């Protein structure tokens, strides 16, 4: 039962009590987005082509 | 002094953000027009509240906040609300049609054509920061914007702000206040793409906040206002160290050092008390040993789980009110002799305690009653993985039949990103078990 | 109309509760994966407790106390007793035991040999027994070299305890036996003891000069009906009940079953459950738990009771399925989902 | 401001769609001239979803009336709220369709579809943000069925990423104008399966049996049946017309109701249907789910619910609403698929319909709808096996090959509903 790192100020105080010792770059993100945009455009095309038929 | 920027995404994040900043102003003595009489330094100063508020020559204290919703209905409430004067239009961004509860639609479809705008509006606040600390990101798991667009926003912030910290306040999906069948899909999709980009995440299960409102406040059917007023109280206690003089959790970097030894396990469990109904004429004011004791009952955990059948990796106690360290230790001792607090063998068995003398401020007219002392405990327990096991389970039930998958594939997302995200959660549950079970 | 699910097809005890539940016309059974249920008869190993108590407007009940494995596992029960102050290493009703990990994997090897070398030096009875949870695999021997050599031949955790060299023998026959008491714990943590126990007796004369033949030493219902040549001779199915056993105790030893034995059993159950209550209680939990336990006791020639092991998924004696099961529904299930005592309450402090 | 464009085509479509605008215009405080005379601000909160705001504070519905003969639409222009519609939005011919899908889809309808779309574009070009379109029509006729589907096929071409919602009326031999209605229905069904997101199946047979038995009406009329459609349509649109958070728009609704693209045919229902008695929230639910309050003429106990969307209207204990809904799920969970958690959502609306203390509307994506396409396909094959009545169509340019294809496009639709019921 030890109390360490005791700090006190006007607005309060804090301390510790011990009981027992013991990414994607900006390029790849644009490609991920343009890749999903391409997959939406391709699907919208197949739809229209189906309607044109 | 170092600044902190708060980002609110989606409906849940914006309304909750509206409740926190409302509370922040009542605590720091900031009026709706942004005036602070107690602030003697006019137009400047590196005080502790200046981490969340900048000052203009006219004396207005402006929150370092940025709201972002893909549909204007929810944010328009803030533009004409009570605290409309605090913000300026730049801080509020709105699209014209939302994501329809579709992660793929919030991340790819609608996200691609508004991300460079949000970043540009955030870049404007960072410029006002002499020494920016990091970001606080509020949002929801089930919402298409709170989930799809947030994971994307996080990915970019790590690119434009590599060395800055990013903390999350996520809303866990709860069917009692949710109107979306695919919210499991969104939660698992966003937690996958956001994991490596979030340094510390506080998960708040609406199901948890819901029952606390019906049990402690006698609200038979709570509204979002009832839920946000409470979530802000918790958030206020967790962020108070950044806004008030002190030495525990004085900047975002200490939230990881003090709560996340293992990076992937960065979801601390929260617990708050006391929650007393203001309708009660008067209530017997609880002591330190009684409020501290409550921190180990499942009834006031932001996520319903059983810490007894887990293991702790860290633990903080945030007191507010008439509390002295003498009574804190006394409570802790008597709690160890009665409770089941199993720590991992590679972490110390201790508690970092912080005490703010100002008692928790209550929203005039709100539901919570004024108490003289209160505490919020942050505990990194392996028990919180139960929430993942539940969510991961529902994900398996729907994806096994590919139900609703076409709405995501239709927005351009790849079906493989589902299993790639699921396999990630499976590894997250495995790490939770490697740490807690024998 | 209540609803329940079933996930342990091999559970014989609850296979009758489900049958009785349906006989009331007020309980509907669902598929083993329908989460909208009132009562779960869950699986033994790896029961998903984390998913219980999250269905809005549904009170859920499960028939296993999360954390009971601390009491029903061989190695677990030992560490629990030595470490728990409520029991202490000085407990008088639990045989001196030690946890021994096989040398291919804390461990109490040396502390076991110390107490062993102290006995061999004191001329006291020094016959031990080894066993594990991964058994149907037991070895009785008086040589510490044999016991340690047998555990290393395995690959799971084992335990060595003092073999009771002086067990109470029934007459006629000169045979060993054990006592099985069924204890039910409801959601309020009330501890009910089934007034009806059973004595799984051995049909072979106890022989203390030959531990190699384990037919007169082990009193399991499957061993006596397999390797014993006098099965069913004295009593039916090698199961004597608290009536026949209570008469014999009065004709021979001039005492009752209640005083000599039943009192100690009611104290062992109290102290075992009260100990782990803070760890498994579901008082303020989102769901509720209740579990049936099967305690196994030994009685020595001094009429002192010892605790062998606890069963978290025990089976009941043939002649006591109807009465007990109905009791489970009255005090454990219907006590939570009322419809439109054969137990002995063991009062305690919560 | 998310706008919806309404379209009603054909005799049945316009009569039905007409009463609809009469029903909601009264709930929103709009008089026959388009002026507002309500007393609650909720009536105007989401008003611009279905109404365009003109000069002098006038509210002009965003509707387009389409038919191939002036007979029906002339009645609309002379009806109660006939003077409220946009005079230009009346697009009609004179030849008529003669209950012939081919004429509505290939010959007569083709000569008028370019003109109907030009008005659709006019309304959309004024929409700040357009959610999608909603169509009212029958499937047994010629105009609404043949041309109606022709419109959708083209509307989806010019607005590929907008929600196409429809109110389709299924024909029944108990209420049939012609013997060829099975042909017309089967043809349109395959078009709805392809180019629509949400289709409210409304079987006249159910509407009939409801009027005969539950409503005790001796001899029903199309007008009687249209009160049910009016009431039904009033409720299913409440999510979109008033302030709410659940199913607030069409795309969100589609996302929470359609787990698979080709299974978007809903079974609607409401309640209530000795009239001055106050109806308790329990009774609203007990009836709301009973098959006799559903306009699909299908026994849900013969199938399973994929999703359900209940909307409650009127000042009531919203706590008592949750309790009761959670009682129907927990006492009949064997009829809800267990591989879709919480597939039942509940929304509350404070503004009740007319003159009712409280009401409840049912929206169900049930596999029992296959029983409906079974009757249609049975009645189709009964004639197509002998080529009976095919000359009315082969004479319009169609081939038996196109019939065989539609016949099989639906048999596939049934098998699809059948593999999920198991
Ligand atoms: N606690 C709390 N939860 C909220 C609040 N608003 C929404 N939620 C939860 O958020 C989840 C859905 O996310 P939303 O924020 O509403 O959706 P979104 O972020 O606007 O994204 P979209 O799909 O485009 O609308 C639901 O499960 C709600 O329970 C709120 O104000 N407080
Ligand atoms: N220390 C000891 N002294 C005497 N006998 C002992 C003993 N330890 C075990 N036994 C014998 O072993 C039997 C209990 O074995 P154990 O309970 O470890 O295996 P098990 O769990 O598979 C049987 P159960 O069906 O009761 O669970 C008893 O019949 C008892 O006679
Ligand atoms: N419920 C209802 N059904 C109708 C109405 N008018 C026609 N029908 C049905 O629609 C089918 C005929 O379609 P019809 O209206 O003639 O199509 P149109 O040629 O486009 O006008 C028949 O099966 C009728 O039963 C109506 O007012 N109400
Ligand atoms: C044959 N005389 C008609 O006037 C006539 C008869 C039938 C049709 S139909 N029903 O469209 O096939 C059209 C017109
Ligand atoms: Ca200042
Ligand atoms: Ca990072
Ligand atoms: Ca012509
Ligand atoms: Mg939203
Ligand atoms: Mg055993
Ligand atoms: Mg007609």
């Amino acid at each position: 039962m030890e109390v360490i790192e005791l700090n006190k100020c006007t607005s309060g105080q804090s301390f510790e009590v011990i009981l027992k010792p013991p990414d994607p770059s900006l390029e790849e993100i644009q490609k991920k987005l343009e890749a999903a945009e391409e997959r939406r455009k391709y699907q919208e095309a197949e739809l229209l082509k189906h309607l044109a038929e | 002094m170092r600044e902190c920027i708060s980002i609110h995404v989606g409906q849940a994040g914006v309304q909750i953000g509206n409740a926190c900043w409302e509370l922040y102003c009542l605590e720091h003595g900031i009026q709706p027009d942004g005036q602070m009489p107690s602030d003697k330094t006019i137009g400047g100063g590196d005080d502790s509240f200046n981490t969340f508020f900048s000052e203009t020559g006219a004396g207005k204290h402006v929150p370092r906040a940025v709201f972002v919703d893909l549909e204007p209905t929810v944010i328009d409430e803030v533009r004409t609300g009570t605290y409309r004067q605090l913000f300026h239009p730049e801080q509020l961004i709105t699209g014209k049609e939302d994501a329809a509860n579709n992660y793929a639609r919030g991340h790819y479809t609608i996200g691609k054509e508004i991300i460079d705008l949000v970043l540009d509006r955030i870049r404007k606040l960072a410029d006002q920061c002499t020494g920016l600390q990091g970001f606080l990101v509020f949002h929801s798991f089930g919402g298409g914007t709170g989930s799809g667009f947030t994971s994307l926003l996080m990915e970019r912030l790590s690119v434009d702000y590599g060395k800055k910290s990013k903390l999350e306040f996520s809303i866990y999906p709860a069917p009692q206040v949710s109107t979306a069948v695919v919210e499991p899909y969104n939660s698992i999709l966003t937690t996958h793409t956001t994991l490596e980009h979030s340094d510390c995440a506080f998960m708040v299960d609406n199901e948890a906040i819901y029952d606390i409102c019906r049990r402690n406040l006698d609200i038979e059917r709570p509204t979002y206002t009832n839920l946000n007023r409470l979530i802000s109280q918790i958030v206020s206690s967790i962020t108070a160290s950044l806004r008030f003089d002190g030495a525990l959790n004085v900047d975002l970097t200490e939230f990881q050092t003090n709560l996340v030894p293992y990076p992937r396990i960065h979801f601390p469990l929260a617990t708050y008390a006391p929650v007393i109904s203001a309708e009660k004429a008067y209530h017997e004011q609880l002591s330190v040993a009684e409020i501290t004791n409550a921190c180990f009952e499942p009834a006031n955990q932001m996520v319903k789980c059983d810490p007894r059948h887990g293991k702790y990796m860290a633990c903080c106690l945030l007191y507010r009110g008439d509390v002295v360290p003498k009574d804190v230790n006394a409570a802790i001792a008597t709690i160890k002799t009665k409770r089941s607090i199993q720590f991992v063998d590679w972490c110390p068995t201790g508690f970092k305690v912080g005490i703010n003398y100002q008692p928790p401020t209550v929203v005039p007219g709100g539901d919570l009653a004024k108490v003289q002392r209160a505490v919020c405990m942050l505990s990194n327990t392996t028990a919180i993985a139960e929430a993942w096991a539940r969510l991961d389970h529902k994900f398996d039930l729907m994806y096994a039949k590919r139900a609703f998958v076409h709405w995501y594939v239709g927005e351009g997302m790849e079906e493989g990103e589902f299993s790639e995200a699921r396999e990630d959660m499976a590894a997250l549950e495995k790490d939770y078990e490697e740490v807690g079970v024998d | 109309m209540y609803t329940f699910v079933v996930r342990d097809e091999n559970s014989s005890v609850y296979a009758e509760v489900s049958r009785l539940l349906l006989a009331t016309g007020q309980w509907k059974r669902l598929r083993k994966d329908n989460p909208r249920f009132n009562l779960m008869l869950g699986e033994r190993n790896r029961l998903p407790f984390g998913r219980l108590g999250h269905e809005p407007g549904l009170v859920q009940l499960v028939n296993y106390y999360r954390g009971a494995d601390k009491l029903c596992r061989k190695a677990s029960l030992v560490k629990l007793i030595k470490t728990s102050p409520e029991l202490s290493e000085s407990c008088t009703w639990f045989p001196e035991s030690y946890v021994i990990y096989p040398t291919n994997l804390t461990d109490e090897r040396e502390v076991f040999l110390a107490a062993y070398n102290r006995r061999r030096e004191g001329r006291e009875g020094n016959v031990w027994i080894a066993k594990s949870s991964a058994g149907a695999g037991i070895l009785i021997s008086s040589e510490a070299s044999e016991l340690l050599d047998f555990i290393d031949e395995q690959g799971q955790v084992h335990v060595i305890q003092k073999y009771l060299e002086k067990p109470l023998l029934l007459e006629p026959g000169h045979r060993k036996f054990d006592i099985r008491s069924w204890v039910l714990v409801d959601h309020l943590y009330n501890i009910y003891l089934y007034r009806e126990g059973v004595l799984r007796t051995s049909s072979e004369p106890y022989n203390s000069a030959n531990f190699q033949d384990k037919t007169c030493h082990l009193t399991n219902h499957c061993i006596q009906k397999e390797y014993s040549k006098n099965y069913g001779r004295y009593e039916e199915g090698n199961e004597m009940f608290f009536e026949e056993f209570n008469q014999y105790l009065m004709d021979a030893l001039n005492t009752t079953l209640e005083n000599s034995i039943l009192l100690q059993i009611k104290h062992i159950i109290r102290s075992c459950l009260m100990c782990i209550e803070p760890a498994i209680s579901t008082k303020h939990l989102h769901y509720q738990s209740f579990q049936l336990f099967g305690f196994d006791f030994m009685v020595d020639e001094e009429l002192k009771v010892w605790l062998i092991e606890v069963n978290g998924a025990p089976a009941c004696a043939q002649k006591l399925y109807a009465e007990l099961c109905q009791g489970i529904v009255d005090v454990a299930i219907s006590s939570v989902f009322p419809l439109a005592s054969i137990f002995i309450k063991l009062h305690h402090h919560h | 401001m998310r706008e919806i464009v309404h379209i009603q085509a054909g005799q049945c479509g316009n009569q039905i769609g007409a009463k609809f605008w009469e029903v909601i215009s009264d709930e929103h405080g709009i008089d026959p001239t388009g002026s507002y005379h309500g007393d609650s601000d909720l009536q105007l909160e989401r008003i611009n979803v279905y109404y365009n705001e003109a000069t002098g504070n006038k509210y002009v519905p965003r509707a387009i009336l389409v038919d191939l003969e002036p007979g029906t639409m002339d009645s609309v222009r002379s009806g109660p709220f006939g003077q409220i519609f946009r005079p230009d939005n009346f697009v009609f011919g004179q030849s008529g369709a003669g209950n012939n899908w081919a004429k509505g889809h290939y010959t007569e309808g083709a000569e008028l579809v370019d003109s109907v779309l030009d008005v659709v574009r006019k309304e959309s070009e004024s929409c700040d943000c357009l959610q999608g379109f909603q169509l009212t029509h029958s499937l047994g006729g010629g105009t609404g069925s043949g041309m109606g589907t022709l419109l959708i096929s083209k509307i989806r071409e010019e607005y590929p990423d907008r929600i196409m919602n429809t109110f389709s009326v299924m024909p029944s031999p108990k209420v049939s104008d012609t013997v060829v209605e099975p042909y017309n229905a089967t043809l349109s069904v395959h078009q709805l399966v392809e180019n629509t997101d949400e289709t409210y199946c409304i079987d006249n047979e159910a509407l009939y049996d409801i009027c005969f038995r539950t409503l005790k009406l001796t001899t029903p009329t199309y007008g009687d049946l249209n009160h049910l459609v009016s009431a039904t349509m009033s409720g299913v649109t409440t999510c979109l017309r008033f302030p709410g958070q659940l199913n607030a728009d069409l795309r969100k609704l589609a996302v929470n109701m359609v787990p698979f693209p080709r299974l978007h045919f809903f079974m609607p229902g409401f309640a209530p249907l000795q009239q001055y008695r106050a109806l308790t929230v329990p009774e609203l639910t007990q009836q709301m789910f009973d098959s006799k309050n559903m306009m699909a003429a299908c026994d849900p106990r013969h199938g399973r619910y994929l999703t359900v969307a209940a909307i409650f209207r009127g000042r009531m204990s919203m706590k008592e609403v949750d309790e009761q809904m959670l009682n129907v799920q927990n006492k009949n969970s064997s009829y809800f698929v267990e591989w879709i958690p919480n597939n039942v959502k509940t929304a509350v609306c404070d503004i009740p319909p007319r003159g009712l203390k409280m009401s409840a509307t049912f929206i169900g994506n049930s596999t029992a709808i296959q029983e409906l396409f079974k009757r249609i396909s049975e009645q189709f094959t009964a004639m197509f096996r002998r080529k009976a009545f095919l000359h009315w169509y082969t004479g319009e340019g169609m081939d038996e090959m196109e019939f065989t294809e539609a016949e099989s496009n639906m048999n596939d639709l049934v098998s699809e509903y059948q593999q999920y019921q198991d």
